[PDB]
């Protein structure tokens, strides 16, 4: 059961990405509430169309807006969902600065302190783990 | 594909576009397109004369299909060989019957395979292929069952 309500949601793979109550455009892997982005404002997904490379949101309008869903992010932590935390380890020179020191949270949380050590640009991070 | 921008009328592109693709459905190959069928007047020589040496034999059973008329027709489809002697017409809830099939595999190689099919209230046969070639016999075998 997961944290974040989900207003709507969409199935990107096994991986459920949706919208939250709370402007929250989360990812559940593993039964696990990770927040892929934040949402300014109250978006619904219509779609994910791969031509664009983007899902497709809209308002309260019959237009469009996009995200492009962080697939860099979603794969590092699906992959130490799995209890792949090297292969996560793969996807992190392509983590930025502080989102290392997230992914690694992740990995931490999921387990394994010491591959979070090394993917954590943070040094504090790293010195308590 | 690259997509310009277009008025609708039969084509017209823009000066500048974006890259899109389009989803499609899977194509699947079949035996059927390796081989293509023909009959032959007596099965038994050409079965032996195209490699009893690449000679494979798998025992199948068609659960899906009670009677041999209906057996004969989907190996005769998958396979895209016509059965000999026109043997998709087999004497109705017989015991015993032997198959004959027959047609040319790519590269210009005859394909046989023959079914010996026992019927209980279901089809199982043993299915037995000889081919000029290891790959028509596993081939057809593969896809029976």
């Amino acid at each position: 059961e997961i944290q974040e309500i989900v207003k709507t949601g969409l199935w990107v793979g096994d991986c459920f990405i949706y919208t939250s109550s709370v402007n929250r455009l989360n990812y559940y892997v593993g039964g696990e509430i990770v927040t892929i982005a934040h949402l300014d404002r109250t978006m619904y997904l219509l779609g994910y169309i791969p031509k664009d490379n983007r899902l497709y949101l809209g308002d309260k309008e019959l237009n469009i807006v996009s995200y492009s869903l962080l697939v860099s992010v979603l794969e590092y932590q699906t992959a130490v969902m799995r209890r792949d935390f090297s292969m996560a380890d793969k996807v992190l020179p392509t983590i930025p600065k502080e989102q290392r020191t997230r992914v690694a949270h992740f990995l931490e949380k999921q387990g394994f302190k010491q591959q979070a050590l090394t993917v954590s640009t943070d040094p504090e991070h790293r010195f308590e783990l | 594909f690259t997509v310009k921008d277009c008025d609708p009328n039969t084509g017209e592109i823009d000066e500048e576009g974006y890259e899109d693709e389009y989803v499609l459905e899977d194509l699947e190959v079949t035996v059927a397109d390796h081989i293509q069928k023909v009959m032959k007047v007596n099965f038994e020589a050409a079965w032996d004369e195209v490699g009893d040496e690449f000679e494979k034999e798998e025992t199948f059973t068609l659960s899906t299909i009670k009677t041999l008329e209906e057996a004969v027709g989907n190996i005769v489809k998958f396979l895209g060989m016509h059965p000999c002697e026109r043997s998709d017409k087999v004497p109705e809830n017989k015991n015993t019957h032997t198959l004959l099939l027959a047609g040319v595999f790519r590269g210009g190689h005859d394909i046989l395979v023959r079914s010996r099919l026992l019927l209980l209230d279901t089809v199982t046969m043993q299915v037995t292929a000889r081919s000029s070639e290891e790959l028509p016999v596993d081939i057809i075998l593969a896809s029976v069952g």
